DNA sequence: GCTCAAGTACTTATTCCGGTCATT
RNA sequence: UCGACCAGGA
DNA sequence: AAAGTACTTGAGC
């Protein structure tokens, strides 16, 4: 459906900010490591996620 | 080594674009590592663009 | 965790930082050797206080535990953070120093709320110099501050 | 026997401390009383040694550090003077002794870990 | 350092606590009130007065109950020393073997804080038919029969090996083996040729009995 | 082009991440041993430190990567001269021909003919390659300082 | 450190102890030479090192195309042209911390808004 | 991919496929969408040697 | 000269099912 | 019809 | 194709 195609663009779309959100927070130092992870490590999980969660 | 690298990268660029210097010829210039590599070697792959 | 406390999150952080392998590398900004050469005094005006707290009264006797010492002074910086999140008192980690060369170095420091984490070594009783730069490695790599070795990494779970 | 030597330099340092960290207690909100308050805690510092029957050097230098500090750690030395337990100070000495500006970061970092090491 | 002191006398109750239930466990007479005393009643009986513990006075015998004597006729009785150097010398060790030779003790086992002498550890084979064991304390302050993945370990007797060999028809080479320095086999005193019944849980029958060799 | 030189130089950092005393030492073509820096510098003609040091890292304030050289320095200190240099790199590796006034001529040829053959194989450069070398070991210390 | 070479020899100094007058002093091993000590620092170590975070700012940065644009204003000319990136120290560890480099004044600014720094 | 600008981590640069097969991939995310199936492609070649192997 | 880390040699694999070459 | 290489199939 | 066995070399002390 078109209105299911525009939810889903939009749904992309939201997931896209959060993960822009996260880097603008990584670039300005204020993101904190998860235990024995680097920062970048730590960064990529939560963007991996969020696209992952944005896909289903 | 050179002194003016912007200069010559110019002058390298349009030589080859011209012909002067072999169509085929890499030439790249790290403006971070403070490099200019030229290739003539045989054997690079390249692609037009 | 022991079958009473086992929802007993408080007595997690306790095994958590009670196992985990922490070496005093772990904790050092940098190294440095200086050439300080009488013991009873300082070159360094940063450490002027250092001297004034620790040195002064005690003493450790009245001196007695021979301050003809060594000129080489070994001055390693601690970060505060690594230094708390790790939960460590200057103390601590000087007493397990001391304990590893037993009476081959005089081990002093700065305390747990001054503005810089710093503790200051030098030999005891011809030639020198290289030994200093081996008796660090040796610090920085082998000396466990906190845990059990083979052990990094520890994490709690619900 | 050597004990009650290394017992008089310790108390000699707080007299030093109780006359120069005084002074800011009359600018906002003398020497004979800072030798009588200095033996006040060297014989309550010795109350939590030798129980029943080292650890004590090193309480003597936090106690000094700490209470010297100002302009932020002058506000609980301020206390202190003014009826804050002696007898609960001695047996203190750790993070609790802190200024309130480096409580307020070891506060920030220990809550910040516990939720990166809780998986 | 008043907390080192307080944390080796844990490890040290811990330890002796193991050897007792190490000795019941053997077949010899100790009752759960004695394994089972507290920290407050062990530091009353072997602690100086300083509060250090006197390891020398922790030594005691054992002597193996009724039933015990049923299934093994010949097993006699046992000692268990503590020594309070932590490197357990020559002169020490020769103290001890020959304690079991004129009391004619069957076995003895030798409880050590941190080593033996190569010297002393040749005085062990130095005594049959008596056999000498030797334990590190910290190997002994956490019991590992006592742990979920240690089935019950039962040491059989000459005629029920005899009975199991008639009953599955088989040569010693044919039953699954148990090194003679496995954690249990040194538990139990396993000598090379006795055989242990292994009764374990199982997701298929509830319970399945299996048997391994010493060797 | 040229029967392709195939001489495989290999620029070495000795000593783990950590570890004390970290030299850096070079395989060159026909020579068993692995040869301190300074030691083939010096056979190059540069022999005082800081000529070496110069060749090497360009910018005098990097502390961080000339305190990774001093190491090196210590180690080619006991050659001092280029023949002493000569010398030891004739004596290390085929070699065998046991004669002083030898070695030393065949250590200068594996310095022109196998060592770095491209640049040139030509007698009168030494200069050219010193200063690739000394690039070669900036690029090396370039990623140990994990720049 | 930034240590020094022997004039006449251009070799590397070394450390002397001049047990007399309490000095230190900079000895060559190739020659007679000695110099007095500039510092009383001889070794530096520094495990987390600062240095290697702005390498490669060269005058030409602003002709890479590769590098990306900002429209962030220059804390001295105000500038709302820069070309950024991230830290050029290549260690797993690295924050994903931004340097702006300024199409104008060419001066280097950060994002960092955790601490202030002069680099 | 020389396409996009130096220190890119959105999810377009790092390889996010925002399309769907029906709406189509776009060149980027056609060359990524090759690069991780390569990798299934390497992993079916190998774990059939090793896989083998143990089975024996 | 003895223990012990470490270097050395040298061992070992990987399902079933037409064309071309040179030589046997 | 001695068996090596190359190319493929599931 | 990386990881094991079984020696042997270096050298800590
Ligand atoms: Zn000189
Ligand atoms: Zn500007």
């Amino acid at each position: 459906d078109g209105p299911t195609m525009r939810e889903i663009t939009e749904t992309i779309a939201e997931a896209k900010k959060k993960v822009l959100d996260v880097t603008k927070e990584a670039q300005a130092n204020l993101l904190t490591a998860k235990h024995g992870m680097t920062l970048r490590e730590s960064f990529e999980d939560n963007v991996v996620r969020f696209l992952n969660e944005a896909r289903d | 080594v050179h002194r003016n690298p912007a200069r010559l990268m110019e002058t390298l660029r349009t030589l080859r674009r011209k012909g002067d210097i072999n169509p085929e010829v890499s030439m790249i210039r790290d403006i971070r590592e403070k490099e200019l590599k030229i290739f003539t070697d045989a054997g690079r792959v390249y692609r037009p663009l | 965790l022991e079958p009473g406390h086992a929802a007993d999150q408080e007595q997690a952080k306790l095994i958590r930082s009670a196992i985990e392998h922490t070496t005093l590398k772990s904790v050092t900004i940098a190294s440095e050797i200086y050439y300080d050469p009488d013991p009873r005094s300082t070159v360094i005006p940063e450490d002027e206080e250092i001297i004034q707290l620790h040195f002064s009264l005690l003493d450790e006797e009245a001196e007695q535990s021979f301050d003809q010492q060594s000129p080489w002074l070994l001055r390693l910086e601690l970060d505060r953070a690594a230094m708390n999140d790790k939960d460590l008192t200057m103390g601590q980690v000087g007493e397990r120093i001391k304990q590893t060369f037993k009476n081959d170095l005089f081990v002093i420091w700065s305390e747990d709320n001054d503005e810089k984490l710093i503790i200051r070594c030098r030999v005891v009783r011809a030639e020198e110099d290289h030994m200093l730069k081996k008796i660090e490695n040796t610090m920085l790599e082998n000396i466990t501050l906190r845990g059990v070795e083979n052990i990094e990494r520890v994490v709690m779970m619900k | 026997e050597k004990e009650h030597k290394l017992r008089y330099n310790a108390e000699k340092m707080f007299s030093t401390l109780f006359s120069k960290f005084i002074v800011p207690e009359t600018i906002e909100a003398v020497i004979s009383i800072s030798q009588e308050f200095a033996h006040n805690l060297e014989e309550e510092l010795y109350k939590a040694c030798l129980n029943v029957e080292k650890i004590y050097t090193e309480k003597v230098r936090s106690l000094y550090s700490n209470l010297k500090d100002k302009k932020n750690l002058e506000l609980k030395a301020h206390v202190v003077e003014g009826k804050l337990p002696l007898n609960k100070l001695v047996n203190m000495n750790a993070s609790e002794l802190a200024n309130p500006d480096l409580q307020e970061f070891k506060e920030k970092r220990d809550k910040i870990i516990l939720e990166n090491f809780i998986v | 350092m008043d907390q080192e002191n307080e944390r080796n006398i844990s490890r040290l109750w811990r330890a002796f606590r193991t050897v007792k239930e190490m000795v019941k466990d053997r077949g010899y007479f100790i009752t759960q009130e004695e394994v089972e005393l507290p920290l407050e009643d062990f530091k009353a009986k072997y602690c100086d007065s300083m509060g250090r513990p006197q390891r020398k006075m922790m030594s005691f015998q054992a002597n193996p109950t009724e039933e015990s004597i049923s299934k093994f006729p010949d097993m006699g009785s046992l000692w268990v020393e503590f020594c309070d150097e932590p490197s357990v010398g020559v002169k020490t060790m020769k103290t001890f073997v020959i304690h079991i030779q004129e009391k004619n003790f069957q076995t003895g086992i030798f409880v050590y804080q941190n080593n033996i002498t190569p010297s002393a550890m040749k005085l062990v084979p130095s005594i049959p038919p008596a056999t000498i064991e030797t334990f590190n304390e910290a190997a002994l302050v956490v019991n590992i029969t006592h742990h979920e993945l240690v089935p019950k370990h039962i040491r059989l007797s000459s005629d029920e090996k005899r009975e199991l060999l008639k009953r599955y028809r088989l040569k010693e080479s044919q039953l699954p083996r148990i090194q003679r320095a496995d954690p249990v086999a040194l538990y139990l005193g396993l000598k090379r040729g006795e055989v242990v019944k292994i009764i374990r849980k199982s997701e298929t029958s509830g319970r399945y009995a299996s048997y391994r060799i010493c060797m | 082009k040229g029967s392709r030189f195939i001489s495989t130089l290999q620029v070495k950092l000795y000593g783990r991440e950590g570890s004390s005393a970290r030299t850096i030492k070079a395989t060159l073509p026909y020579i068993k041993q692995d040869i301190p820096i300074v030691i083939i510098f010096r056979a190059l003609g540069i022999i005082p430190d800081g000529e070496i040091l110069e060749h090497i890292c360009y910018d005098v304030n990097d502390w961080q990567m000339l305190e990774m050289l001093k190491p090196c320095v210590e180690d080619g200190f006991v050659i001092q001269d280029r023949e002493t240099a000569l010398d030891f790199i004739g004596r290390r590796g085929t070699a065998l021909g046991i004669k002083k006034e030898k070695r030393i001529q065949y250590a200068k040829d594996i310095l022109q003919k196998e060592f770095l053959p491209h640049i040139t194989q030509l007698e009168g450069f030494e200069s050219r390659k010193a200063f690739f070398l000394g690039y070669m070991i900036n690029r090396l210390l370039l990623c140990a300082l994990d720049r | 450190t930034t240590f020094r070479f022997c004039r006449d020899c251009n070799n590397m100094l070394y450390p002397r102890e001049d047990k007399e007058n309490n000095r230190l002093l900079f000895e060559c091993r190739t020659c007679s030479y000695v110099e007095e000590a500039g510092s009383p620092l001889v070794y530096r170590h520094e495990l987390i090192t600062n240095i290697g975070e702005t390498a490669g700012v060269v005058q030409d940065i602003g002709s890479d195309p590769t590098l990306p644009r900002s429209d962030r204003e220059c804390p001295k000319c105000h500038s709302r042209e820069n070309v950024f990136f991230q830290s050029q120290q290549r260690r797993k560890d690295t924050s994903m911390v931004l340097f702006f480099v300024c199409l104008s004044c060419s001066h280097i600014f950060t994002s960092d808004q955790k601490n202030k720094r002069t680099q | 991919l020389p396409h996009f600008s130096k220190d890119d981590y959105s999810p377009e640069s790092k390889g996010f496929v925002e399309n769907s097969y029906l709406r189509g991939l776009t060149p980027q995310e056609f060359f990524f969408h090759a690069m991780g199936g390569r990798e299934g492609l390497i992993d079916t070649a190998v774990k059939t040697a090793e896989t083998g192997y143990i089975q024996r």
